[PDB]
RNA sequence: CACCUCGAUGUCGGCUCGUCGCAUCCUGGGGCUGAAGAAGGUCCCAAGGGUUGGGCUGUUCGCCCAUUAAAGCGGCACGCG
RNA sequence: UGCGAAUGCCGGCAUGAGUAACGAUAAAGAGGGUGAGAAUCCCUCUCGCCGUAAGCCCAAGGGUUCCUACGCAAUGGUCGUCAGCGUAGGGUUAGGCGGGACCUAAGGUGAAGCCGAAAGGCGUAGCCGAAGGGCAGCCGGUUAAUAUUCCGGCCCUUCCCGCAGGUGCGAUGGGGGGACGCUCUAGGCUAGGGGGACCGGAGCCAUGGACGAGCCCGGCCAGAAGCGCAGGGUGGGAGGUAGGCAAAUCCGCCUCCCAACAAGCUCUGCGUGGUGGGGAAGCCCGUACGGGUGACAACCCCCCGAAGCCAGGGAGCCAAGAAAAGCCUCUAAGCACAACCUGCGGGAACCCGUACCGCAAACCGACACAGGUGGGCGGGUGCAAGAGCACUCAGGCGCGCGGGAGAACCCUCGCCAAGGAACUCUGCAAGUUGGCCCCGUAACUUCGGGAGAAGGGGUGCUCCCUGGGGUGAUGAGCCCCGGGGAGCCGCAGUGAACAGGCUCUGGCGACUGUUUACCAAAAACACAGCUCUCUGCGAACUCGUAAGAGGAGGUAUAGGGAGCGACGCUUGCCCGGUGCCGGAAGGUCAAGGGGAGGGGUGCAAGCCCCGAACCGAAGCCCCGGUGAACGGCGGCCGUAACUAUAACGGUCCUAAGGUAGCGAAAUUCCUUGUCGGGUAAGUUCCGACCUGCACGAAAAGCGUAACGACCGGAGCGCUGUCUCGGCGAGGGACCCGGUGAAAUUGAACUGGCCGUGAAGAUGCGGCCUACCCGUGGCAGGACGAAAAGACCCCGUGGAGCUUUACUGC
RNA sequence: GGCGAGCUAGCCCUGGCCAGGGUGAAGCUGGGGUGAGACCCAGUGGAGGCCCGAACCGGUGGGGGAUGCAAACCCCUCGGA
RNA sequence: CGUGGUUCGUGGAGCCAUGGGGGAAUCUGGGCGGACCACCGCCUAAGGCUAAGUACUCCGGGUGACCGAUAGCGCACCAGU
RNA sequence: CGCGGGGUGGAGCAGCCCGGUAGCUCGUCGGGCUCAUAACCCGAAGGUCGUCGGUUCAAAUCCGGCCCCCGCAACCA
RNA sequence: CCUACGGGCAGGCGCCGAGGGUAGGGCCCGUGACUGGGGCGAAGUCGUAACAAGGUAGCUGUACCGGAAGGUGCGGCUG
């Protein structure tokens, strides 16, 4: 039946892209954990 | 006044729309004055605060004339009556002399044809506007301001109006489609006549989806829900209130006042 | 009563399949009778086999209809998921 | 710092086991080819399956999967020469398609401005924001692979410059327009389709007949201007003007005068059109796909005909149906050797996408997963219609293990003598019924219904006669509705497929709807409708610290809260307690005021601290009201001229002692109450009685036509449900070849009885029985597996919920 | 303290979809009727949380499946349309 | 008056800070020495700056009765993969 | 079996707490008024306090046992 | 089969048809747990509604209420 994954390129980057992470102080601080862990990856592809 | 249906569906056995008789010719309702567009939504910024609102047909707004004063002296012609789905009162087209077209709220009587205008001057005749005070005591009234140049508040429901029952001061005391006994500033325009279309009260709307069509969802007694969510919510099964009924925030409903007490409108006010 | 089982021994009734006990429902053999005969009563021997179909109720049970040689009681984790 | 256990942790390898499985029962067979190797790759022929698809085309998502060469270790549920797999090379071409150098929608963001400890929250304009608005490309050819993109043909847009001709030009501003619902629908077309005795075309005569008005195949597509046909849009002129936040000559309003029609003007659709292009079967070529010929192909009439086009078309209706730009008009600054408008000519025209999958082996589901995924096309014949059903075209597929065998048992199917619900918790299941036309149809009813009630008859083919309509000329032909008559055949004519079993009677809910995604679809929720109550508008109420916002651009015929729940007849008594409402008195009451009087220290002025009276809110007390407010609504005893019973009476208590109606009930404990009905028999069902353990009036009372995949009772019909089984079919099971899991598992050389044992022994005692090892089967035992029992208790363990528990906010 | 409404629930903006058949409300026109009416009848008309039934949305009963094709599926049946 | 800070939890509760109300003085002015008064003393509020001694280790180096690939950082190896 | 309440003139209720006093209405009996009955008025009688024990100087009263009566409870199972 | 054969009879088919069967209606009668009132019955119970202002003038149509007669409201009649 239908799954919960429902790809969708507009919605992945209007939710998780790297934009939308810097308006929020709290998602800022998202990029500020994953830069310093290291991740090759600060937001979804 | 009121159309009724052969029980050819249930249902339909019981309901009973409007007459539109009234309706002078209309259909497309005057662009220019009015519509705007009508921003449907039954919430705030994110959160419902009005239960059990949305859906039901969509809907153009009318931006009527609820100050009068607006115009003194200049007369107008009521080129029609047009149905105004944003309220329950019906609308009247009015062509000013100057060329300006708007709409106001009909009256009981107003037929297509009159001249109407408003100010101090302007004959006391179904249509008219005028401050308060230059109103003859005893006349009804409707769409009455409730402060000077604010715009009609009053009497604007659809079969409503105001009793004059005379003046005292800078003020007159009108009777209130409530039974409200209320000064109100002398200054104030009103406009003689009740307002109209008074079978409006004495609809059926029928059947569920009829409500719906007026955007009004299906609303839930407390008494359905669990304690969770309601102070009506438990049981096993059907129960009483068990205890003085109330709302699903807590407070009483079945007579616990509510009026603010020290509001300085208490000053103006005497009735039910 | 609280002894094994609560890091699990699935619980009523039905169905299916039975097997065993005899304190025997029928059939077989007996004694006694307040046993003329026929039919019973009561006790003794006997477990080979047999021990119906339906209405009602989830029912076990029971009541009832129509039969029958008889429409037997119990045990098997109130046998058997 | 020493491991055997922790349902320990990581890893490795075992057991079950050559066992279950190999993923839809649409299906395969042979020949030839390739190759080290072939059921599995290529080719041919035969067979089967999809065809409102299992074919084709878009949009998402995916991101090389695309084409080609080489290749098979792994991936492929077997095989593999094959592949969506490994290596390499190639492949995606746009002014007109989509999106962007256009518009705005919800919403988002946000100069101004407002709010907030910080973070930050709001917010007019503006800006962002699309599958909506706007906007210029059609047909065909070509590649192994792209094409409205390259090409060929025909056609078009914007921008810059110039030439000419025209006009007061000129905007972010004014105005118009864009511009809008649902249902039904006219005319005329197009797409699409059928037929043709006409036109073109290779061939064909088998097997008894046919050289025939035979069989088979095809008979179009695009196309500017002009021209037709059909529609859409639109009145013209003049005067006045104070309104459209400046100004308008524009729009609005008024007057007058001319058209009232589409006349004209304008726009669109379709036809036609210079020309351009396509062009079957069959046969021949080799494919792995295509290519030659047919060909100087023909290229035409008739019919059916859209849900699509003319489109802003028409009618009706109520629930009353975006915005903005493009566009046109108006003027403002400004400029008017400007500028704009028209025509012509020359130049200029950018960024991104474009492969391939796309109902699926390439997307979402760990999988080449029987699931899920939005838009368009979707041919033919028949069946009343249709996107239904059967078969079939184009196209695409036989589902990535096979070969045998013919047991039990299982699944999915077909049939059954006599009986026909005797089955069972229950007709569960299955069967019966079944489409269309006609006849015909009850109680009751809210007059609509109930109705497809029920119950019946007809149904094919042949010839003859005949009515009406469409399209054509009235006509023929073609198409469409029929009507009458006489006959033919079978067991059977909706001959296959798709297609209600019916009735009677209770309970609950009025009704259509809604719900526990994944054990409950219901008598639960919702629902129109009735009542109570709050709310005068900066409304109440809700969200928020706030600003702000919803309410509502609403205003008591409105909005919030609550209960009840269509409709009908109704809805009694109690205000003592609790709630709510009212009450300027009185009692009590905090801070504060007030200070009579007292205390500490100073030599003293003083400083400092207590402190009575009395004056001080809400709240509470107190006095009243209030029932569609929380709620409540009696006990014992006696009595009538048979008996029995008690209309009547006595007494005790209450705030008041249950009215109507209903009642062994979705409520009745005793209980299968008693009586009657149904049945041969009735713990249930229906009617009734009333002894109501423990009905009763808006947590409504009693009824009610219609409605229900609700729950109960009965009958007819029909049956494999059953007496009671039997036979048959296919997919498994079984054997062979290929691949090959799992939970479980202290180790095992693992028998019966009677005992014993922590009380239910393969493992101890006695006796009995018993050669070693498998295979197909059954399920009694291994207190069999699974899950650290969900029940129960325990823990001064947790959590949701309640309130006149405590304490806070 | 952050992350989530790409599942699911509600709402907001903008689009799309619902083969075919049946029943036949109002209104309208006509006829009758009356002092005038109500009203009756015929045709026309085409209303409805109306009927039958695909797509589509469902998930009623049964069977199968239960280390599944599937961590909700398949078949028959059924509800709305 | 309401609170915080100090060992101080309202305590005999001073001191320092301050949301509210009231609200001065400039050396004989003011604060403090744990309620308050006297006495005796200490100190100058309502402006600001100020090295060093102190904390930490992304980074570099030196050491080890530190590990030695199930250890040691999650990573000795193209791992925050 | 549990828990609470109760038994008092003929009927129905007090008095039991706080020991010494049995009280109320109705009924019963006698007498009035009426022709008569009832209503009404005047008089009166009638109970050891369920029963058996115990405490006390004294028990309806305080305590215990039995007997009945009313009401509640009997849950997970 | 018979002829006096372009005929008759036998025999075959068809129509209608007594009635039987299936199904659904209509009227009437009998009967039924139980239930409604009614009539009648020498000396039963409760009250007093009416007849004399019947001791609240009566009666009345309706409406509500009450063991019961009845009472009350609204309007009417006088008998
Ligand atoms: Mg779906
Ligand atoms: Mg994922
Ligand atoms: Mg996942
Ligand atoms: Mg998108
Ligand atoms: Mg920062
Ligand atoms: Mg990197
Ligand atoms: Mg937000
Ligand atoms: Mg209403
Ligand atoms: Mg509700
Ligand atoms: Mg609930
Ligand atoms: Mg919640
Ligand atoms: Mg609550
Ligand atoms: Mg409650
Ligand atoms: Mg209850
Ligand atoms: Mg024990
Ligand atoms: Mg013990
Ligand atoms: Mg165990
Ligand atoms: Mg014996
Ligand atoms: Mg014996
Ligand atoms: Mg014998
Ligand atoms: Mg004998
Ligand atoms: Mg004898
Ligand atoms: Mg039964
Ligand atoms: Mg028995
Ligand atoms: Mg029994
Ligand atoms: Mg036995
Ligand atoms: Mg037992
Ligand atoms: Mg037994
Ligand atoms: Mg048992
Ligand atoms: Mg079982
Ligand atoms: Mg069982
Ligand atoms: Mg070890
Ligand atoms: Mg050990
Ligand atoms: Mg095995
Ligand atoms: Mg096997
Ligand atoms: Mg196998
Ligand atoms: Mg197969
Ligand atoms: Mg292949
Ligand atoms: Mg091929
Ligand atoms: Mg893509
Ligand atoms: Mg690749
Ligand atoms: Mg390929
Ligand atoms: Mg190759
Ligand atoms: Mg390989
Ligand atoms: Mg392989
Ligand atoms: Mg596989
Ligand atoms: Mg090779
Ligand atoms: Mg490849
Ligand atoms: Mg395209
Ligand atoms: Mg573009
Ligand atoms: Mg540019
Ligand atoms: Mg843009
Ligand atoms: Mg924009
Ligand atoms: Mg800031
Ligand atoms: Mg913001
Ligand atoms: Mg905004
Ligand atoms: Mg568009
Ligand atoms: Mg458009
Ligand atoms: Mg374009
Ligand atoms: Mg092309
Ligand atoms: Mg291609
Ligand atoms: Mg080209
Ligand atoms: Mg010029
Ligand atoms: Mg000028
Ligand atoms: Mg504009
Ligand atoms: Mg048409
Ligand atoms: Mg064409
Ligand atoms: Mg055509
Ligand atoms: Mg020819
Ligand atoms: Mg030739
Ligand atoms: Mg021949
Ligand atoms: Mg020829
Ligand atoms: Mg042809
Ligand atoms: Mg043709
Ligand atoms: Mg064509
Ligand atoms: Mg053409
Ligand atoms: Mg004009
Ligand atoms: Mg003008
Ligand atoms: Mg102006
Ligand atoms: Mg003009
Ligand atoms: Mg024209
Ligand atoms: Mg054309
Ligand atoms: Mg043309
Ligand atoms: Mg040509
Ligand atoms: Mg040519
Ligand atoms: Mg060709
Ligand atoms: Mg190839
Ligand atoms: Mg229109
Ligand atoms: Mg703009
Ligand atoms: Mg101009
Ligand atoms: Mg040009
Ligand atoms: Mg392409
Ligand atoms: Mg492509
Ligand atoms: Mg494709
Ligand atoms: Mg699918
Ligand atoms: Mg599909
Ligand atoms: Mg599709
Ligand atoms: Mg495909
Ligand atoms: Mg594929
Ligand atoms: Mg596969
Ligand atoms: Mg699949
Ligand atoms: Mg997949
Ligand atoms: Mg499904
Ligand atoms: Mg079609
Ligand atoms: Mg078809
Ligand atoms: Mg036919
Ligand atoms: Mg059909
Ligand atoms: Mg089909
Ligand atoms: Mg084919
Ligand atoms: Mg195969
Ligand atoms: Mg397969
Ligand atoms: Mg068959
Ligand atoms: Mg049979
Ligand atoms: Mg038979
Ligand atoms: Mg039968
Ligand atoms: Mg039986
Ligand atoms: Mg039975
Ligand atoms: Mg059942
Ligand atoms: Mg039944
Ligand atoms: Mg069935
Ligand atoms: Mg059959
Ligand atoms: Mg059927
Ligand atoms: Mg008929
Ligand atoms: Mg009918
Ligand atoms: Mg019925
Ligand atoms: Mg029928
Ligand atoms: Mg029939
Ligand atoms: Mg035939
Ligand atoms: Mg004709
Ligand atoms: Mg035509
Ligand atoms: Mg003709
Ligand atoms: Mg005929
Ligand atoms: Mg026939
Ligand atoms: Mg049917
Ligand atoms: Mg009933
Ligand atoms: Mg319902
Ligand atoms: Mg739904
Ligand atoms: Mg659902
Ligand atoms: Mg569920
Ligand atoms: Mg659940
Ligand atoms: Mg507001
Ligand atoms: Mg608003
Ligand atoms: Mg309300
Ligand atoms: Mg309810
Ligand atoms: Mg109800
Ligand atoms: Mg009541
Ligand atoms: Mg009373
Ligand atoms: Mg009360
Ligand atoms: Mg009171
Ligand atoms: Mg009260
Ligand atoms: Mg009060
Ligand atoms: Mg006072
Ligand atoms: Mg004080
Ligand atoms: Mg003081
Ligand atoms: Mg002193
Ligand atoms: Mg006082
Ligand atoms: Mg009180
Ligand atoms: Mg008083
Ligand atoms: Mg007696
Ligand atoms: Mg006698
Ligand atoms: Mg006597
Ligand atoms: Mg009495
Ligand atoms: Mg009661
Ligand atoms: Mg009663
Ligand atoms: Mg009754
Ligand atoms: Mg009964
Ligand atoms: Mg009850
Ligand atoms: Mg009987
Ligand atoms: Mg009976
Ligand atoms: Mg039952
Ligand atoms: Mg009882
Ligand atoms: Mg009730
Ligand atoms: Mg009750
Ligand atoms: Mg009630
Ligand atoms: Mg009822
Ligand atoms: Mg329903
Ligand atoms: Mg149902
Ligand atoms: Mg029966
Ligand atoms: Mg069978
Ligand atoms: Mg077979
Ligand atoms: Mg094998
Ligand atoms: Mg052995
Ligand atoms: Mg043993
Ligand atoms: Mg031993
Ligand atoms: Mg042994
Ligand atoms: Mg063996
Ligand atoms: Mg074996
Ligand atoms: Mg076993
Ligand atoms: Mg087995
Ligand atoms: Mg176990
Ligand atoms: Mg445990
Ligand atoms: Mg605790
Ligand atoms: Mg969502
Ligand atoms: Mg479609
Ligand atoms: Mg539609
Ligand atoms: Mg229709
Ligand atoms: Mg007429
Ligand atoms: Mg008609
Ligand atoms: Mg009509
Ligand atoms: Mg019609
Ligand atoms: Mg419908
Ligand atoms: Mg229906
Ligand atoms: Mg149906
Ligand atoms: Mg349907
Ligand atoms: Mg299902
Ligand atoms: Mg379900
Ligand atoms: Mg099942
Ligand atoms: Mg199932
Ligand atoms: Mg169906
Ligand atoms: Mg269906
Ligand atoms: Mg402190
Ligand atoms: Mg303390
Ligand atoms: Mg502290
Ligand atoms: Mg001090
Ligand atoms: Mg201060
Ligand atoms: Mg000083
Ligand atoms: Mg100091
Ligand atoms: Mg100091
Ligand atoms: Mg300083
Ligand atoms: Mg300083
Ligand atoms: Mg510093
Ligand atoms: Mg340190
Ligand atoms: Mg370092
Ligand atoms: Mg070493
Ligand atoms: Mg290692
Ligand atoms: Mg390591
Ligand atoms: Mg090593
Ligand atoms: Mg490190
Ligand atoms: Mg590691
Ligand atoms: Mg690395
Ligand atoms: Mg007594
Ligand atoms: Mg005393
Ligand atoms: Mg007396
Ligand atoms: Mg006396
Ligand atoms: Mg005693
Ligand atoms: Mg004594
Ligand atoms: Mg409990
Ligand atoms: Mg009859
Ligand atoms: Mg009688
Ligand atoms: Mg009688
Ligand atoms: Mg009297
Ligand atoms: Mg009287
Ligand atoms: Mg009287
Ligand atoms: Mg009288
Ligand atoms: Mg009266
Ligand atoms: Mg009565
Ligand atoms: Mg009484
Ligand atoms: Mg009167």
């Amino acid at each position: 039946m239908k799954r919960t994954w429902q790809p969708n390129r507009r919605k992945r980057a209007k939710t998780h892209g790297f934009r939308a992470r810097m308006r929020t102080p709290g998602g800022r601080k998202v990029l500020k954990r994953r830069r310093q862990k290291g991740r090759w990856r600060l937001t979804p592809a | 006044a009121v159309k009724k249906f052969k029980p050819y569906t249930p249902s339909r056995r019981f309901m009973t729309v409007a007459d539109f008789s009234e309706i002078t010719k209309t259909e497309p309702e005057k662009s220019l004055v009015k519509p705007l567009k009508k921003t449907g939504g039954r919430n705030n910024q994110g959160r419902i605060t009005v239960r059990f609102r949305g859906g039901g047909h969509k809907r153009l707004y009318r931006i009527i004339d609820f100050k009068r004063w607006d115009k003194v002296g200049i007369p107008a012609k009521v080129a029609a009556i047009e149905y105004d789905p944003n309220r329950s009162a019906r609308i009247a087209l009015l062509h000013y002399v100057d060329g300006e077209k708007r709409y106001i709220i009909a009256p009981d009587g107003l037929q297509v044809g009159q001249q109407v205008v408003a100010g101090p001057d302007a004959p006391i005749q179904v249509g008219n506007a005028l401050p308060l005070r230059f109103i003859p005591v005893g006349t009804v009234v409707h769409a009455v301001e409730l402060e000077p140049k604010k715009g009609a508040k009053l009497a604007r429901a659809a079969g409503t109006s105001a009793q004059i029952q005379g003046r005292e001061g800078d003020y007159v005391i009108l009777r209130l489609p409530s039974g409200e006994l209320r000064k109100v500033h002398g200054e104030c325009y009103a406009t003689v006549g009740a307002v109209g279309n008074a079978d409006h009260k004495n609809i059926v709307l029928g059947k569920a989806g009829r409500s719906r069509w007026l955007g009004r969802r299906p609303h839930v007694r407390g008494a359905a829900m669990n304690p969770v969510d309601h102070p009506h919510g438990g049981g096993e099964g059907r129960a009483p209130r068990g205890r003085p009924p109330a709302s699903p925030w807590g407070w009483q409903t079945k007579g616990l006042k509510t009026r603010k007490r020290r509001k300085p409108s208490s000053r103006f006010i005497i009735a039910r």
